[PDB]
């Protein structure tokens, strides 16, 4: 019904 | 109390059928609205098919061959989901065109029934107006005969005092001839009112049925067009969910992308040696 | 294991470990370009798609409709232009990410060219002095071979020969022995100069390898982040579109069929009483 959307990268990155 | 078509589209003018003409124009305005809804879907389907086909070409023609390991799998995951999105939008165009075909079938269904009522109404209204013109022609004749009968009776009464028997006999047969003409003109006028009244009730019954039928057509058209807008908005909103789910697959692939893993995998596969060259020493010819 | 520890060649005249790493950077440069082309073509597709949606909304009809159904259809055209305008803005966002990647790509190429100049310099000198040292070895060995032939010739005639002819053959042996001794010093100094550049190259190779590993670590990081950002921007566009299409559903919830029919009646009604029947009118009444 409603899109999930964007998501933050894995917190272990950068 | 919900007001109906049959109760609010009459005309006090006997010779006017504006109430029917207004409703018929409303159906023609609704027919153009149905076409405008069909035109939006056809152009949207063409745009969606073109957009989908372009996404497929970008994914198939894109590069990335020089990359290896996780980053290659991640970039290949983006190209794979791009083709999936483009192919899904191509299927959306087929779904929209199916909604386009359903509306054109419904639109032509109503026109078929509307033409039937138009033929019936045009017939009874033409007969109603025809008999009305005949009844009024009978009334003008009937009234003129009554005036002729009263004038012929006043002429008889005038000369029947001191006039001769010859002039009185002429005037008495004129008064009887005019009185009979007024009686036959009254019967024709009475018969004209009888025929006109018959068609009048027929027209009132026919107009009342046509109004209820036009109200049924408008209720159906407004319902299907409201549903077409709701379905169209849902199909586009469903496409946002399908696309978002496909783009999530790229993020899932990226979660298995480790920078240190790719570097170690390249080292273990392309390493040339772990020992620098030995220094060149002096070589004595005799030692 | 690191680049500096796993890309050596026991062959003194070979620099394959450096050539392999340099080829890996060139493959990574093309991978950065392929990511740029995907963004460039996707942005072009989004601008074309967005502009087409705006034209459909502006050119669409619906003028003959009134009340709720008209407001609902006008709401669909309004949100269609908003979606098309949003996809046009998406192309600008993708092209900005495209410009960032090409900027990063040329930064690495500028730094990579600097290390290439340094390595090509010291490697050319390392190979040059090695070729010179081996030429010195061939001369030194040839002088030793000439010296042994001159000494064995002396031993031959130094048995019953005259003092004049023996001195002649021994002066040849000393002349050849001296030539071999000075050729040995030239050969020794060639080894000294070669060793100087060798240690210079090994340190330079270790520095270049460590730098190339940093560049690959940076390239893999930005390209991994660029893929995640690209997926979020496309997923964010799906959220924006759904919110715009939600405005159409909210308008449709206030769309009542019976309300539109009653609103049309109250605005176009011609009369609530049918015409009176035409009666017989007596002329004398």
């Amino acid at each position: 019904s409603k899109p999930k959307g964007p998501r933050n990268p894995p917190p272990t990155w950068n | 109390p919900q007001l109906q078509f049959k109760d609010a589209f009459w005309c006090r003018d006997f010779t006017a059928h504006t109430g029917y003409e207004v409703l018929l124009q409303r159906l023609l305005d609704g027919r153009k609205m149905c076409k405008d809804m069909e035109e939006l879907l056809r152009q949207r389907a063409q745009a969606e098919e073109r957009y989908g086909k372009e996404l497929v070409q970008i994914a198939r023609k894109a590069g990335g061959q020089t990359e290896i390991n996780s980053l290659r799998a991640s970039f290949d995951s983006l190209k794979q989901q791009m083709e999936n999105v483009g192919s899904s939008h191509i299927q959306l165009a087929l779904t929209l065109r199916e909604e386009l075909r359903s509306l054109e079938e419904f639109r032509e269904r109503q026109k078929e029934q509307r033409k039937k009522y138009e033929a019936v109404m045009d017939r009874v209204q033409k007969s109603k107006l025809s008999l009305y013109k005949k009844a009024m022609e009978s009334k003008k004749t009937y009234e003129q005969k009554c005036r002729d009968a009263d004038d012929a009776e006043q002429a008889f009464e005038r000369i029947s005092a001191n006039g001769h028997q010859k002039q009185v006999e002429k005037s008495q047969n004129k008064a009887r001839q005019c009185k009979d003409s007024a009686t036959e003109a009254e019967r024709v006028y009475r018969q004209s009112i009888a025929q006109l009244e018959k068609v009048r009730a027929e027209w009132e019954q026919e107009h009342r049925t046509t109004c209820e039928a036009f109200q049924l057509q408008e209720f159906d058209r407004l319902t299907i067009l409201r549903n077409a807008l709701w379905v169209h908005s849902n199909q586009l909103s469903m496409q946002c969910v399908k696309d978002d789910e496909l783009y999530e697959e790229v993020r899932l692939t990226l979660e298995g992308c480790s920078i240190d893993a790719d570097i170690d995998s390249f080292i273990q596969a392309k390493s040339t040696g772990t020992e620098p060259p030995a220094p060149v020493p002096y070589q004595n010819y005799y030692d």
